[PDB]
């Protein structure tokens, strides 16, 4: 009966350097 | 000097046979690609500039053009998968890996950043970055007695790139790469910088999302106590990934879940289950649902920590998704629990909120609730108290709900509701 999965948001996959 | 150039002027400067003119044009391109709104990435790619930047990456005698081209390519690789692919197709991966050993910290940092973007595109480019040999020099950059001697931004970028190398799951990262990275990840997980801690926790959460063997690789390193500590942190950016990792771990075997329990995690769930952040409440209730799907001694640990009233609370009032997770937790509890544990659950007041939730329009939660009711009724049977539970379900208005469910679209709802009405009512 164990069910696997599927700022506080997860880190961005990509990041621009401004 | 190099501000607001045209792509045509940049091309003219880069196509000149003058290294200094090429450097000025490359800096102009960097400044164009680092502007606030609408950087002309596609126009830069169309002009054929990526191979020139990649070649500039190897100009050891002109560190400025190395840095400028690394920055420009980093910003191109930060865009669409096609733009990142354009950077990769220019041969940038091995060039950036070579730059990882530069004596200039800002250039090696930019190389780390670019590889982070490339790996963050997805699993194929992640695995390609790994195949080119990025992990060894990346980890060498962190091979110092004390991480506090490194610049904060440098360390944060290294941590983020490593976390991207742990990310994505179709396929998951190569097992050998995960084993090679894990010790440094534990080191970072014990660092004092909140951003480093957050990204390290996110990497651990990536690595724990999958088959129980991956969970085991992570748990064998002894990180669960630190994860529980971070679960107790005041900063939500740290609590969120720590809670994700703990939930992932308790989706595994009963022994891994027991590792989580022995570390003291349950003592934190009174707060998590009442946390003002909806996502925290939802994921904590999901974690609880997977813990209630465990052994009877683990359900008993849930009971001893006083968490059943908190499950009643979440079931009574919360975002609907959290209430669905709580329904799952209740059904697992009643499926695996002793008769005494189910009696305790009823004495805490689960029946009324369980019944009030049967008016939802989501079929899954209705099935889950009806199955929980069946399990509680079986416990009552074993106790010869079926009629009393019947009366309780009638008083709070659940009988009418079940009767209405007798005429429902889904076949399982139909059957279960009619079985309940005909066997207990």
């Amino acid at each position: 009966r164990k069910r696997k999965f599927g700022t506080s948001t997860p880190p961005k996959p990509k990041k621009n350097r401004e | 000097g190099t501000v607001n150039w045209s792509v045509e002027d940049i091309v003219k400067g880069i196509n000149s046979n003058n290294l200094e003119s090429q450097l000025q044009a490359t800096q102009a391109a960097r400044k164009l690609l680092s502007r606030e709104k609408q950087p002309p990435i596609d126009n830069i790619i169309r002009a054929g500039l990526i191979p020139k930047f990649v070649s500039f990456l190897g100009k050891t005698d002109c560190s400025p053009i190395q840095f400028e081209s690394a920055w420009a390519l980093t910003n191109i690789a930060s865009g669409t998968s096609e733009q990142t692919k354009a950077v990769v197709d220019g041969g940038a991966i091995p060039a950036f890996i070579s730059l990882l050993a530069s004596p200039h910290a800002h250039i090696s940092e930019q190389a780390v950043w670019a590889l982070g973007n490339i790996a963050g595109d997805g699993s194929a480019f992640r695995d390609l970055v790994i195949k080119h040999g990025a992990i060894d020099p990346l980890l060498a950059l962190l091979a110092v007695p004390d991480l506090s001697t490194l610049a904060c931004g440098y360390l944060r970028n290294l941590t983020w790139t490593l976390s991207n190398l742990c990310r994505n799951k179709n396929p998951a990262p190569p097992l050998d790469a995960v084993e090679q990275i894990l010790p440094t990840l534990v080191r970072l997980l014990h660092h004092n910088d909140p951003e480093v801690l957050a990204d390290s926790c996110w990497a651990i959460s990536y690595l724990t999302d999958g088959p129980n063997e991956r969970i085991e690789m992570v748990v064998k390193k002894g990180v669960v106590p630190q994860l529980v500590k971070l679960l107790g942190a005041t900063e939500l950016p740290i609590v969120t990934p720590a809670l994700r990792a703990i939930g992932n771990i308790v989706t595994g075997t009963d022994e891994q879940t027991q590792k989580v329990i022995d570390a003291g995690a349950l003592a934190v769930f009174p707060s998590l289950l009442t946390n003002p952040k909806t996502n925290i409440q939802k994921e904590a209730t999901w974690t609880m649902s997977n813990i209630t799907a465990g052994r009877q001694d683990q359900i008993q640990q849930v009971v001893n920590h006083g968490l059943v009233p908190f499950l009643v609370g979440v079931l009574s009032k919360a975002d609907f998704k959290t209430q669905k997770e709580a329904a799952w937790a209740i059904t697992n509890y009643t499926s695996g629990g002793t008769v005494e544990q189910i009696v305790y659950l009823v004495h805490c007041g689960i029946i009324e909120p369980l019944m009030n939730l049967l008016s939802a329009k989501d079929t899954k939660i209705i099935q889950v609730i009806l199955d929980a009711i069946s399990n509680i009724f079986q416990a009552a049977e074993k106790l010869g108290e079926t009629e009393k539970l019947s009366i309780m379900i009638e008083e709070c208005g659940g009988l009418d709900k079940i009767e209405a469910l007798q005429r429902h679209e889904n076949e399982s709802v139909y059957k279960a509701s009619l079985n309940l009405i005909e066997k207990y009512f």
